[PDB]
């Protein structure tokens, strides 16, 4: 579960 | 603008994300996983000491660090807007001289 | 929590570089975009990346009002099955990735 599109 | 084998990631990271243990390692981690999505990468530097968040990435071939970049750049991670920048291979050699006989593909830690 | 909205934006999925068959399609969505604003509220910075897998415009608006009516026109419309989606960039990033924005104050409106 990476952080790639992880938003604000 | 120069394709090359070489790109630096930058705003991957700040200093409030290193009072984790082994937060490098999740950024690493995450890097090498996107790259396994397009042409691998055989070597990566988390520069602990930039407060700019800046990974340097070095790929097998200039093919696989453009299908890296272009899927990467303006790309959202850990909450802000990420940007890729190719970096001239002998730049990249000077900097990270280790990088120059790196040739096994890397894989995510165990 | 969404994002609050900036004068800064990046559209997503407004292309498909592997797949664009159209000479001079990224400048063609450039100038789409730029008529669009100007039903809207106007823009004043625009750059189509033309290599982004993602197909990502990024657009600066005069305001912030003006963002959120140029996003809310081109955000929510489908594209080869994916939605256009929008997403508020800080000032000071999109001014890095485009420092050229920001001294931009004048709207790009074709004489
Ligand atoms: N306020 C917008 C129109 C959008 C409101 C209706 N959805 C403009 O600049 O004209
Ligand atoms: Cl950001
Ligand atoms: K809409």
């Amino acid at each position: 579960k990476s952080r790639w599109d992880e938003t604000p | 603008p120069l394709a090359t084998q070489c790109f630096q990631l930058s705003n991957m990271f700040n200093p409030q994300t290193e009072e984790e243990v082994g937060w490098d390692t999740e950024i690493k981690d995450d890097v090498i996983e996107e790259c396994n999505k397009h042409g691998g990468v055989i070597h990566i530097y988390v520069d602990k000491n930039s407060a700019q968040g800046n990974v340097y990435v070095k790929c097998p071939s200039i093919a696989a660090a453009i299908a890296a970049v272009n899927a990467l750049h303006g790309r959202w991670f850990a909450g802000k807007m990420i940007t890729a920048a190719y970096v001239p291979l002998p730049t990249y050699h000077n900097l990270f001289p280790d990088s120059m006989t790196a040739t096994q593909l890397l894989v995510p830690s165990r």
